């Protein structure tokens, strides 16, 4: 906990951001069902409303996983 | 590390069928997902990688889904060349463990074995052994049973036999089976004879010679 | 094109060091990984661990960490898989295979042709292969049936081709049975047209790696 949290700190390893992003979900969450009065139905229009407003960022985080686990484990990429 | 947990561990289906087979991730891995096809005796090949892309060469028969932790390999018309052990295979971090594999075999008509024999040579004569093959090529289902006759006598315990992997062509079987007796032995009988069950044949099929003639 | 050739097939006893070699060709050797594959008996595929071609760095899986060792000739494209103080259940079949990693997907894209490794006290012996010559008692509707029969040799495996590998079609070359002995023995045989047997040969190709075994037996129509 001391070491590396000090290479997060010394690479700008944006860890913190992803945890803040993760809140900023949460927090979207709470905030939409005190609103609504409840979504149950329809759960699917509410899925619907989300993708249309960020149709990539659960792509994208996957992406970086994989990204960021490749990286960790030191494979060699290659582009094409 | 991460479990792969392939199911079912082996299926049949006939030509032209869909197959479906299923890899279970023991937690999240995000698409990184390979599948491999591997015929008997072969390399194993890339058949999917990232849950859904086809590898390259590969036929468009194959396809790769995803529902959450479950990734589905699924084959659209079935062909006997298909006939494999199919893997998938956590590509996330390392290590990269396979799943334990789902064999997938064809179904078709019954078809009989036609049945040879081989008397031993005269080569393996001069060194003091007689080894006397009985072949049943190309037959479905896998069951066959044979049995050896000398001078009309059932033998026990002097042979053995194997079965091939199913054909990638016509998806029968063929079975090999050696009666191993001592050149002396041998020497002490006249008809040798196999006879074979199987279900394409109503009743059984013997084949035989006697030693010494042509 | 691209291409993995592994080092043959090995007997080892126990206690034993191998080395098993995966020489590439074909593509920029350092752009690209190295990982092994163990094939256990029956379906059983275990992911041994990595190396990277341009910086040396390993990784092993968990049950690999002692004995296993990867290593690199560059100069050479060649990847090497060493296991020292070889243990009975270290008999395998062994795969090394291309890593790629595009950006977004790792897989292993090109594999070997796989080194199996036999470790026993038994010592190896080389097969006796005996034609099975065609004759009325194998033919059947204009088509037939002739082999070679390869028999008590140790370990496994034997290969078997007819003509050169110019003969495929028709061939079936079976799973070797174990004899009581410990030795094993295959037969492999192949259907052709009676109308040609005349004009035709058949030689089967026997390779037994482990005793230098080489023979080309021609199998002809029994004469009398």
């Amino acid at each position: 906990n001391e070491a590396w949290n000090g290479f997060v700190a010394a690479a700008e390893l944006p860890r913190n951001e992803a945890d803040e992003l993760r809140k900023a979900l949460d927090n979207l969450a709470r905030q939409m069902i005190m609103k609504d009065k409840n979504w149950h139905d329809k759960g699917q229009q509410y899925r619907n409303w989300f993708l249309k407003e960020f149709p990539r960022l659960k792509s994208e985080l996957e992406d970086n996983i994989r990204r960021l686990r490749a990286l960790a484990d030191g494979v060699q990429k290659v582009h094409k | 590390d991460i479990q792969m947990t392939q199911s079912p561990d082996s299926l049949s289906a006939s030509v032209g069928e869909t197959v479906t087979i299923t890899c279970g991730a023991s937690e999240n891995i995000y698409g990184a997902l390979n599948w491999y096809q591997r015929k008997q005796g072969k390399s194993p090949q890339l058949l999917i990688y990232g849950a859904t892309n086809l590898a390259d060469g590969m036929s468009s028969r194959f396809s790769g889904s995803r529902s959450g932790r479950q990734y589905s390999l699924k084959i659209s018309s079935l062909h006997p060349d298909d006939v494999a052990t199919y893997y998938c295979q956590n590509a996330l971090s390392m290590p990269y463990t396979f799943g334990g594999g789902t064999n997938l075999e064809t179904k078709r008509t019954v078809a009989a074995p036609s049945v040879f024999i081989f008397p031993p040579s005269d080569e393996q004569l001069k060194s003091g052994t007689a080894s006397v093959v009985c072949l049943l090529n190309n037959f479905y289902p896998r069951e066959a049973k044979v049995q050896w006759k000398v001078d009309n006598a059932l033998q026990s315990g002097n042979s053995q036999e194997s079965v091939t992997e199913q054909d990638s062509k016509d998806s029968t079987y063929s079975l090999s089976s050696t009666l191993t007796l001592s050149k002396a032995d041998y020497e002490k009988h006249k008809v040798y004879a196999c006879e074979v069950t199987h279900q394409g044949l109503s009743s059984p099929v013997t084949k035989s010679f006697n030693r010494g003639e042509c | 094109q691209i291409q993995l050739v592994q080092s043959g097939p090995d007997l080892k006893k126990p206690g034993e060091t191998v080395k098993i070699s995966c020489r590439t060709s074909g593509y920029a050797f350092t752009n690209y990984g190295v990982n092994w594959v163990k094939q256990a008996p029956g379906k059983g595929l275990k992911w041994m661990g990595w190396i990277n071609t341009n910086t040396g760095q390993t990784t092993y899986a968990e049950e690999f960490r002692g004995r296993f060792a990867i290593s690199l000739e560059t100069s050479a494209s060649t990847a090497f898989l060493t296991i020292s103080n070889l243990k009975n259940e270290d008999s395998a079949t062994y795969f090394c295979a291309r890593l790629i990693y595009d950006g977004d997907y790792i897989s292993s894209d090109f594999w070997g042709q796989g080194t199996t490794l036999t470790v026993s006290s038994a010592s190896t012996k080389g097969p006796s292969v005996f034609p099975l010559a065609p004759s009325s008692k194998s033919t059947s509707g204009g088509t037939a049936a002739l082999g070679c029969l390869v028999k008590d040799y140790f370990p496994e495996p034997v290969t078997v081709s007819w003509n050169s590998g110019a003969l495929t079609s028709g061939v079936h070359t079976f799973p070797a049975v174990l004899q009581s002995s410990g030795l094993y023995s295959l037969s492999s045989v192949v259907t052709v047209p009676s109308s040609s047997l005349g004009t035709q040969t058949y030689i089967c190709n026997v390779n037994h790696k482990p005793s230098n075994t080489k023979v080309d037996k021609k199998v002809e129509p029994k004469s009398c």
